[PDB]
């Protein structure tokens, strides 16, 4: 949910739906927002890169009840 | 068994189909209704709601640009709705539809939108035909059914371009005057009927400077009854 | 400066969407990194997020719609800046993902593979020839089915690409050399008799008989049924 | 001519001297 909130915020900033208070100073705010979005992208990318780098019965059991609202199964 | 996805609430297998199959199903239903309306009459309401569901959705997030993809199951669904309601309009499909209870709460909006640009039977013209069918009927729907009819009419109003000038407001106004002349002798006594107020509010937004002027008096009498 | 041209997370995205186990029978269990298992997990997470919750629901249902195509749909958004090595690396993943039950995943994979074929025609051609002449019956059948999916999503590449593309990322138009005869020689197509999608007692009976004969004489399998039944 | 009608079950449907009838309709009578 944190990730998706950030995603929708970046999307709204892309559409021009910048925060109401923002809508010369605004140009600097947009430039810094783009730089910080790239900072997010770089950090998440170098984290995902680090992360990337009878048994059948329990496998099916785990796969068939991956209810995300029910933690300890995810 | 094949490892598939289930709905945790009901246990049913989740199913997804491509536009080439959904469009084929829509066209199959369209042909069935077209060549045999009497057989399709019992199933008509469910078919309309099921296809309006597809019409409502958007294939792409690009709602700004018209969905001009050749497949475009939404466009196929719109064509289905347009053809069905153009064909069955002489058969009184509109009073029958608006009297019946509609499970899909968005079907009236999708019908209004998909018929909005229609030139043969516009959504405004569809409303006028619904009013004419209700008015010409020998007996208006009973007190129980008239409440559902008013609610459906109001919901259809909410999705209509009530600000759009057209050569029908001087006609819809008279149709609604004659249709409101009968309500006090039809509606039940102690049942909430805010749908009539919603209809009046929608009517008072038409760009005509004279249609509402004449419509105001049956409005006053119906409001006195309410 | 120049953030829009050198995005550091392009290759990790390829690595992410290329590290699934596409060889899984999906019978009585799935591999831990099976791609269908991943798609089901993402769909369950999307349902959980939906059940968590205004405009957020609009974003979820209009721009998420699933989580599995997030890598591919990212790379499609960065197609002008992808290098040829990136195209070669993303080609097998987009090829394998073409037969997804999820329509969004299939569409994104088709768009990505069409972009690859636009950019690296030699590798795409070699892969296509290897799949079509493959020694396994299932492989050739899947190659034809994947070709059909590409054919379907042929029209859904530019919308997925970029809001300002087709000015950049030039695609060579079909170079037609000759010209057709100035008037078309034959009829472009035979109209279908009494189309269900076109809105319109001896006389009534004979008209019904005429319509029935015309419908029986007109072939419906020989027309694009969904293309002609869509409004404009 | 055929008109929609809500049936007894509540569902939609499409609904629109016998020898003396023959005698009158017979052209021999005319
Ligand atoms: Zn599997």
């Amino acid at each position: 949910a944190l990730f998706l909130e950030c995603a929708r915020f970046v999307h709204r900033c892309n559409r021009g739906n910048w925060p109401e208070w923002m809508k010369k100073r605004n140009q600097k705010l947009q430039w810094s927002a783009a730089k910080l979005f790239y900072q997010w992208g770089d950090a998440i990318g170098i984290r995902l890169n680090e992360l990337c780098h009878e048994t059948k019965r329990r496998l099916r059991k785990e796969d068939e009840e991956e209810d995300f609202l029910d933690d300890s199964t995810v | 068994t094949v490892m598939a996805d289930k709905c945790h609430d009901c246990g049913a297998i989740l199913e997804e189909y491509d536009e080439e199959t959904l469009g084929l199903a829509i066209v199959v239903l369209s042909t069935f209704i077209h060549l045999s309306p009497d057989l399709a009459a019992p199933l008509l309401l469910d078919i309309m709601q099921s296809v309006g569901r597809l019409a409502s959705s958007t294939t792409f997030s690009n709602q700004a640009e018209s969905m001009m993809v050749p497949g475009n199951a939404a466009g196929v669904a719109k064509q289905f709705l347009r053809c069905i309601f153009h064909q069955l309009a002489p058969n009184g499909i509109f009073p029958q539809l608006f009297q019946s209870a509609i499970k899909d709460g968005t079907f009236l909006r999708t019908l209004a939108t998909s018929l909005m640009d229609f030139n043969e039977l516009s959504s405004i013209a569809a409303l006028s035909q619904l009013l004419e069918g209700l008015n010409n009927k020998k007996n208006l729907p009973a007190g129980g059914a008239m409440i559902r009819c008013l609610e459906n009419i109001a919901t259809f109003m909410e999705a209509l371009p009530m600000d759009s000038p057209s050569s029908l407001w001087t006609t819809i106004s008279n149709q609604f005057q004659t249709f409101f002349a009968k309500l006090p002798c039809v509606l039940p006594l102690k049942c909430s009927l805010d749908s009539s107020l919603r209809i009046m509010i929608c009517l008072l937004k038409i760009p005509s400077t004279n249609a509402t002027r004449s419509l105001l008096e049956p409005f006053s009498k119906l409001l006195s009854f309410v | 400066e120049n953030y829009h041209r050198n995005m550091s997370w392009l290759h990790v995205m390829i690595l992410l969407c290329n590290q699934q186990s596409f060889i899984c029978t999906h019978v009585d269990y799935c591999h831990p990194h099976c791609y269908l298992h991943h798609s089901r997990s993402c769909a369950r997470l999307v349902r959980a997020i939906k059940l968590l919750y205004s405009g957020m629901l609009k974003y979820i249902r209009f721009q998420v719609m699933s989580l599995s195509p997030a890598p591919l749909s990212l790379l499609i958004k960065a197609a002008p800046i992808l290098t040829e090595e990136m195209y070669g690396d993303i080609q097998p993943a987009a090829w394998e993902l073409l037969l997804s039950m999820d329509e969004h995943m299939a569409g994104a994979a088709a768009a990505m593979f069409l972009l690859c074929a636009v950019k690296v025609p030699d590798a795409v051609s070699d892969m296509l020839m290897s799949e079509f002449h493959h020694a396994e019956t299932v492989q050739r059948l899947n190659a034809v089915l994947k070709f059909h999916t590409l054919w379907r999503f042929r029209y859904q590449v530019w919308p997925r690409m970029e809001e300002g593309a087709q000015q950049i990322f030039k695609i060579p138009p079909p170079s037609i050399n000759f010209t057709l005869p100035s008037p078309v020689l034959g009829m472009p197509s035979v109209p279908m008799f009494d189309p269900p999608w076109v809105p319109q007692l001896k006389n009534l009976q004979q008209e019904e008989e005429k319509k029935r004969l015309g419908r029986e004489a007109s072939l419906i399998t020989a027309i694009p049924i969904t293309q002609e039944a869509c409004y404009e | 001519t055929q008109m929609f009608h809500e049936d007894a079950a509540g569902g939609w449907q499409l609904v629109a001297p016998a020898c003396l009838q023959k005698m009158m309709r017979s052209s021999v009578f005319h």
